[PDB]
């Protein structure tokens, strides 16, 4: 009904609207935001998660990754090679040096063409997956370390911590560092805050067209598909927007600036790249709507110790009527990707 | 397990 084009929406909450995170996600879903797979939320001007970023040069990036990319004609495979630990001061120097710094350009479309032209050359280092938060401890609004969503049931009931999923990660970017096409682990939501630096650019495919992207990718990389159903979960697959266009896959793009949040929605495929030196913070989260996606997520089996969350506690608490059916393997619920989460009822009444 | 940016 809402957002029939499934385009990426941008929201400008007041501080009063901003305060309750889970409630605001329910709101943006009542406006159809989830249909795009990706949304931007620009927080109120008064809001700041940290007073200054002057004190982080000594922060250690324990496992920076050099991103080797192979391919041509809009189809690539990215190999992430772990380098030795380095400090943020050491990373920033390399990021801003003549060898790695952002090229000169006029319009964004020019920078994007240079990205897709040059991504296999001069492999960059991405300071990815760093355990930590740059939020100050007093910040109660949209705090990536404590969003208070039902994803908290995992740790609360089982004691299980899954780094980056129910804890925060930092990402130190340089020019041409990339994230491959993926949905989140267990098809969760994600939140991404750009603390400082140059922009991060995103592509998204509506969840309602996700299966179409998978079929396409399977055809483009038939060997990877035969060795693992969920091979996109390896996060090694890059596909240009020209290729998506050429094969009729609906998608949108958006650029995230310093100070801005992005939200990804269950089964919303996304990929992108950093423009230059920057720092993002991110984690996963859930709403009641996610539980069915969690139940039905197609997971990677071919690699050891991949992220798998027991859905039992969620089905018992929030779907008691279906619990026995689901344990018997007879729960044939079909997901409607257009429907907002039940918690949005407040805003739809 | 943990979340990862990608593999090789
Ligand atoms: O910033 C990155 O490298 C990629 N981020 C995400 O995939 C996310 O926030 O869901
Ligand atoms: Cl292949
Ligand atoms: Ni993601
Ligand atoms: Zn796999």
């Amino acid at each position: 009904t809402l957002n029939p084009s499934a385009r990426i929406m941008t929201f400008y909450p007041t501080m009063e609207e901003f305060r309750n995170f889970s409630r605001y996600i329910a709101y943006i879903e009542s406006q159809g935001a989830h249909r795009a797979g990706l949304a931007k939320v620009v927080p109120p001007k008064e809001w700041k998660p940290r007073a200054s970023y002057d004190d982080i040069d000594d922060l250690v990036i324990p496992a920076p990754i050099q991103q080797l990319v192979t391919g041509q004609s809009g189809l690539f495979t990215q190999y992430n090679i772990q380098k030795k630990a380095m400090t943020v001061r050491e990373f920033r120097k390399i990021a801003n040096s003549d060898k790695y710094c952002t090229p000169r350009y006029s319009e964004f479309e020019e920078l994007e063409r240079k990205y897709w032209k040059n991504l296999t050359f001069n492999p960059p280092i991405y300071g990815a997956d760093v355990n930590g938060t740059l939020y100050e401890k007093h910040v109660d609004e949209w705090n990536i370390g404590r969003l208070r969503t039902i994803l908290d049931l995992v740790e609360k009931e089982s004691g299980i911590t899954i780094e980056g999923v129910n804890t925060p990660y930092l990402y130190f970017g340089m020019w041409k560092t990339s994230f491959a096409w993926h949905t989140e682990d267990m098809d969760l939501y994600s939140i991404n805050y750009l603390h400082f630096g140059e922009p991060k650019s995103w592509y998204s495919v509506p969840p309602e067209h996700g299966k179409r992207l998978e079929r396409l990718a399977k055809g483009f990389f038939p060997g990877s598909a035969q060795s693992c159903e969920a091979f996109l979960r390896h996060k090694m697959t890059l596909i240009s927007p020209l290729m998506l266009k050429k094969y009729g896959i609906p998608f949108d793009k958006v650029t995230q600036e310093a100070g801005e949040f992005m939200i990804t929605f269950p089964y919303g495929y996304h990929a992108g790249f950093n423009h230059g030196f920057n720092c993002a913070e991110s984690t996963n989260f859930a709403t009641r709507r996610w539980i069915e996606y969690g139940k039905q997520a197609v997971l990677c089996s071919c690699r050891k110790d991949m992220v798998k969350i027991s859905m039992d506690v969620f089905v018992r608490k929030f779907q008691p009527e279906r619990y026995k059916l689901w344990k018997a393997g007879k729960d044939n619920t079909v997901i409607d990707h257009t429907l907002p989460t039940p918690e949005a009822a407040e805003f739809l009444k | 397990a943990r979340k990862s940016t990608g593999g090789k």
